[PDB]
RNA sequence: CGCGACCUCAGAUCAGACGUGGCGACCCGCUGAAUUUAAGCAUAUUAGUCAGCGGAGGAAAAGAAACUAACCAGGAUUCCCUCAGUAACGGCGAGUGAACAGGGAAGAGCCCAGCGCCGAAUCCCCGCCCCGCGGGGCGCGGGACAUGUGGCGUACGGAAG
RNA sequence: CGGCCCCCGGCGCGCGCCCGGGUCUUCCCGGAGUCGGGUUGCUUGGGAAUGCAGCCCAAAGCGGGUGGUAAACUCCAUCUA
């Protein structure tokens, strides 16, 4: 029985679910430009600190560098994800029989 | 094809491929002049997608600031007013160093319309822009009906009214609520329609 | 080297591109034949290189240029650095030439800066084959030789000299 | 300064206000100058109706207005979609066409369309040349009239929905109370809380 | 040793063309007090104003969302009435103080770099001819710009084959 | 109300341009010392910092920003700088 609030809150009207718009294709896989970027990561190489927090991931600790990473990029999300990239990295390069 | 490769080898400008040139451009413009014509842009995916065409009429002007925030000019560091002021040492300038830039290039060359610049340089001290200027009494200029809105005469100093990016940028406006200080217009047109003391016939 | 640049210089001469006057003097010709003799087909393929950067690196990322020429002389390197890595990884050979200038003045135009041969002939793919091998040779099989390899860190003569002194003064003390 | 029993006054008068006084002396002359403006238009501009392009009805966003309906902007590219027209064809039509506008219920979807195939049928087109395509002869002597007033449909329309006649029935009537309000509001506040407990007792064995 | 090409450049009373300065009521960018109030005075208010400096047009600015909202959702910018002397700021003292709704005038939307395809199919200049009133363009023949990237097709509302 | 002179607009003979809609298949899909973080000044009603700016650190691509109390996990709405 329809109600004001609660947890089915508001007049019931049937949904429009169709195809999202072309604004939300705005950085999604891009195979052309993943070749771009995985060409120009080892034609250029990597910047300082990202060559010691290879270090840091590698040897010392994991905690320890994402600290260095919060510290060196903006916020905690941030160095989630440039930690997940720079250890894919190390496990795809270096561990490379 | 390559203007992608560009971009994205200017992006990461930390790499040991980039700041090898960056240093070496850094020497090379640190000892030329301050404001000199530079004859074909340094950055061309940078410059055509600031709207850099490769024809006649369009000149880069590669120019020099200095870094730092501004002191206060008075003498001796003295305000003569209230504790609100005596900030001699820091004020830091609202516009920023690139629209210092746009001002120097289009106020030594009035002649010319600053339509955007963009950074080529740093060490510590001097910061390097290059900035593009539209000639807008040029004929392929003068046609071709995309370019025509710079020929104009309301458009003649952008980089001093605040009409460039970086001189938009220093404005701050925008769409949200982040912008009340700047409603429409600009702050002062905000501050002249939220204290005009309306009144009216019948009351 | 100059004589595989003298070899290269030769085989690309004759795919030169028109310029504006031929280039005139072919489009009035077929639309006088096509317009008297009325031809559907007068030309089956022209054969002829493609310049820009913009153009041999689409080249190279769709795997079309059979072979592609580099040139030095370009004063941002950035326009340039990532040419001979994607020509590596896509398998077209590539040779870095010295002076940009003459391969500006075999497409008739101040600058050139790439040169990218797709389509050959059929009396010259030998001579292609023949330039492609040694290209291949000296750039292609030692990328990860050169990769590896740092450049200049070289005095300068004087300072030479002083330490060059300054060894033979000390290979004399500890004789 | 203050007084006997009145209340705390803080004008904002110390600005010098004295200087930006707009007061509206010319109020009726802005009002000649906006008629002539829209008698100008009506005459030079085209046959056109006045408030040209046709609006859609449009629900307002809030616990307060939303009830309510007004005149929106424009016609939300998937309904003019289903409406079957191009979108610069629909704006030289007359159809006010805004990009942004999204679609969530069918009911306002099919309310935009059966709108837009009303202005279908009352539109009246002439072309060019006299060939004659989408039209016929002289309709009701040039439809007798060229010029409409405050919206070509009066876009409002309050819908009437009255469900008048019926008889009081079983037990909805001592089912209905005033414990489902608080029931829900109780439910809303402890929805994420029971959970958390829920899972706990899953978790401690 | 010399010649040539490119690139960085310099000179001229070189051919052609352009900015200076004035007014400044309205507008834009920077900067910037203090008298005054707080019955005193430092934060505050006066005020993001007065003064100063730089720009243009009959309007300028802004302007097609990295928006508002949180429900039956709207939908570029500007202007008025409301919101409201409210939310909020403040020796929480003096005082300062918006916005989204909603109703109205106006209603107009668009383009480019990237992505590839088109044999640079693009543009400026020079000279003679087809020619018009009060004046300037479609074609013809060669000197440049441009392949380190012209123009068409294309713009996040999808586009292209 | 009437006559003359002067100026601007919209009808109708030549010169120059001229392919959109729907179904299916394939392919493409984006603005960088920039956002953001720390810190410091000015400003705002904007408060665990609304906006602008100096210095330093400085990206991602199921990404980035916004969601008005800082922070972590998770879901959703909206936008595409
Ligand atoms: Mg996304
Ligand atoms: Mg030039
Ligand atoms: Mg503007
Ligand atoms: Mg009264
Ligand atoms: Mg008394
Ligand atoms: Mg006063
Ligand atoms: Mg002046
Ligand atoms: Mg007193
Ligand atoms: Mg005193
Ligand atoms: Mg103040
Ligand atoms: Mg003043
Ligand atoms: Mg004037
Ligand atoms: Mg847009
Ligand atoms: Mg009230
Ligand atoms: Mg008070
Ligand atoms: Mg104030
Ligand atoms: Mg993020
Ligand atoms: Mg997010
Ligand atoms: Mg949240
Ligand atoms: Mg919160």
């Amino acid at each position: 029985y329809p109600m004001a609030v609660g947890l089915n809150k508001g007049h019931k009207v049937t949904k429009n679910v169709s195809k999202p718009r072309h604004s939300r294709r705005r950085g999604r896989l891009t195979k052309h430009t993943k070749f771009v970027r995985d060409m120009i990561r080892e034609v250029c190489g990597f910047a300082p600190y990202e060559r010691r927090a290879m270090e840091l991931l590698k040897v010392s600790k994991d905690k320890r560098a994402l600290k260095f990473i919060k510290k060196r990029v903006g916020t905690h999300i941030r160095a989630k994800r440039k930690r997940e990239e720079l250890s894919n990295v190390l496990a795809a390069m270096r561990k490379a029989a | 094809g390559a203007y992608k490769y560009i971009q994205e080898l200017w992006r990461k400008k930390q790499s040991d491929v980039m700041r090898f040139l960056l240093r070496v451009r850094c020497w090379q413009y640190r000892q030329l002049s301050a404001l000199h014509r530079a004859p074909r842009p340094t950055r061309p995916d940078k410059a055509r997608r600031l709207g850099y065409k490769a024809k006649q009429g369009y000149v880069i002007y590669r120019i020099r600031v200095r870094r730092g925030g501004r002191k206060r000019p008075v003498p001796k560091g003295a305000t003569y007013g209230k504790p609100v002021h005596h900030g001699v040492n820091q004020l830091k300038f609202a516009r920023s160093l690139q629209s210092v830039a746009e001002e120097r290039a289009g106020r030594h060359c009035g002649a010319l319309r600053v339509l955007n610049s963009y950074w080529v340089g740093e060490d510590s001290t001097y910061k390097f822009f290059e900035v593009i200027l539209i000639d807008p009494f040029h004929k392929a200029i003068r046609r071709n009906p995309d370019t025509q809105w710079i020929t104009k005469p309301v458009h003649k100093h952008r980089e001093m009214r605040g009409l460039t990016s970086a001189g938009r940028k220093s404005r701050g406006l925008g769409k949200g609520h982040k912008f009340h200080h700047t409603i429409g217009g600009s702050r002062r047109a905000a501050w002249r329609r939220r204290n005009t003391l309306q009144l009216h016939r019948y009351r | 080297d100059r004589q595989t640049a003298t070899q290269l210089l030769k085989l690309a001469h004759k795919y030169r591109p028109e310029t504006k006057q031929e280039k005139k003097q072919r489009l009035l010709a077929r639309a006088e034949k096509k317009a008297a003799g009325k031809g559907d087909v007068p030309t089956k393929r022209p054969p002829v290189l493609r310049a820009g950067v913009n153009t041999v690196t689409t080249l190279v990322e769709n795997k079309k240029a059979q072979l592609v020429v580099i040139a030095h002389d370009v004063d941002p390197i950035e326009l340039v650095v990532f040419l001979p890595a994607l020509c590596r990884k896509m398998g077209v050979p590539y040779c870095i030439i010295k002076g940009k200038a003459r391969l500006g003045r075999l497409v008739h135009r101040k600058t050139c800066t790439t040169v990218a041969f797709t389509q050959v002939n059929s009396e010259d793919k030998g001579a292609l084959a023949k330039l492609v091998e040694a290209i291949r040779t000296n750039y292609n099989d030692r990328y990860d030789e050169i990769r590896r390899h740092w450049g200049g860190n070289v005095l300068g003569p004087k300072s030479v000299a002083r330490i060059a002194k300054l060894e033979k003064a000390k290979a004399k003390e500890l004789a | 300064a203050p007084s006997r029993n009145g209340m705390v006054l803080k004008p904002h008068f110390h600005k010098d206000w004295q200087r930006r006084v707009a007061t509206w002396f010319n109020q009726p002359a802005r009002k000649i100058r906006r008629r002539k403006a829209r008698q100008a238009k009506a005459r030079r501009i085209a046959p056109r109706p006045a408030s040209g392009p046709i609006r859609p009805i449009v629900r307002c966003p809030t616990v307060r207005y939303h009830t309510k309906v007004r005149a929106g902007r424009g016609f939300s590219l998937e309904e003019l979609r289903v409406a079957g027209i191009h979108k610069k064809v629909a704006r030289t039509i007359g159809i006010s066409v805004d990009p942004r506008r999204r679609n969530k219920s069918t009911e306002s979807l099919q309310a935009n369309v059966q709108r837009l195939k009303e202005y279908r049928s009352k539109l009246i087109l002439f072309p060019r040349k006299p060939s004659a395509p989408k039209k016929g002869d002289s309709s009701a002597e040039e439809l007798k009239l060229a010029t409409q007033l405050t919206g070509p449909v009066m876009p409002v329309r309050n819908v009437y929905k009255k469900e008048k006649a019926r008889v009081i029935t079983e037990e909805e009537k001592n089912f209905k109370a005033f414990a489902s309000l608080r029931m829900a509001r109780a439910n809303a506040r402890l929805f994420g809380i029971r959970a958390k407990r829920a899972k706990e007792a899953a978790e401690q064995d």
